[PDB]
């Protein structure tokens, strides 16, 4: 099953979990971002006002969450993440 | 697709039959674009491809369609949840 | 009082589209959106979640995810279509 072209297909399928830190009590996403430098790193924000983050290989090397100096909650609802393209 | 000096003019387009968003292109080369779909699909165009097989108009301008979606073949990775982003990930190191 | 009732899950029809274009029909698109951000919103603040509300919350996903498979077999059926 295909298209009646000459195109690739998507057998491969690998699968990763978030928001363990983060989890009626069902959490989401709302914004990814890798890092250029070595692309296995990445971060997650979510509505509830945290990042978290992780990589692909090695799940333990720093599984921290990003946070202001700030208190409670502020559910700031990030909507944007990007990377600094330099050293 | 355009280009910024090139004269007035689109180089290329692409089709698709439901909402798309999530778009972004290949690191190496432009071999492939991708995009994420609003109802949680994948899809993926061929971008090195020459024009034929596709409908024409005049006034000439060409139209490029040519993707095999996660529509088709039904399995897991959908997770028939809508998509947010995508992002090329260049690790292959194998 | 009316978005509780056994909400009517989505069917595709080909009949009233009998031109080779098959489209699902969600009825009610109305409850899961508003239930999405009933719970998100109620966690965010810091709001409690009356049992009423998860239930049918839990429920809402389950229809949204079966709506989008419904339109990718239709839009499979589609391409075969246009083929």
């Amino acid at each position: 099953i295909s298209d009646l072209g000459l195109m690739p297909g998507g057998r491969v399928k690998l699968v990763h979990s978030a928001l363990i830190q983060l989890g009626w009590g069902t959490t989401q996403t709302l914004n990814v971002k890798f890092l250029p430098s070595d692309p296995n790193h990445f971060i997650i924000g979510t509505d509830m006002g945290l990042i978290s983050h992780g990589t692909r290989q090695d799940l333990r090397v720093a599984p921290k969450l990003f946070k202001p100096q700030q208190h409670g909650i502020r559910p700031v609802k990030v909507n944007v993440i990007d990377f600094s393209p330099f050293g | 697709v355009w280009d910024i000096w090139q004269p007035s003019g689109p180089q290329k387009v692409l089709i698709c039959e439901s909402q798309v968003t999530c778009c972004c292109l290949s690191p190496l080369k432009a071999f492939l674009l991708f995009a994420g779909t609003a109802h949680g699909s994948v899809v993926v165009w061929d971008l090195r491809e020459d024009s034929r097989l596709h409908y024409s108009v005049t006034l000439f301008w060409t139209f490029r369609t040519a993707t095999f979606s996660t529509d088709g073949i039904l399995t897991s990775v959908n997770h028939r949840s809508p998509l947010q982003a995508v992002e090329p990930i260049s690790t292959s190191v194998h | 009082d009316s978005r509780s009732g056994l909400c009517i899950e989505a069917s595709s029809r080909i009949m009233e589209l009998d031109s080779n274009d098959g489209l699902l029909k969600v009825h009610y698109s109305d409850r899961l959106v508003i239930l999405l951000r009933e719970v998100r919103q109620l966690s965010a603040l810091g709001f409690v979640i009356p049992a009423k509300i998860q239930q049918v919350a839990n429920i809402a996903q389950k229809f949204c995810k079966q709506a989008i498979i419904l339109k990718q077999v239709a839009h499979f059926y589609n391409s075969i279509d246009q083929q």
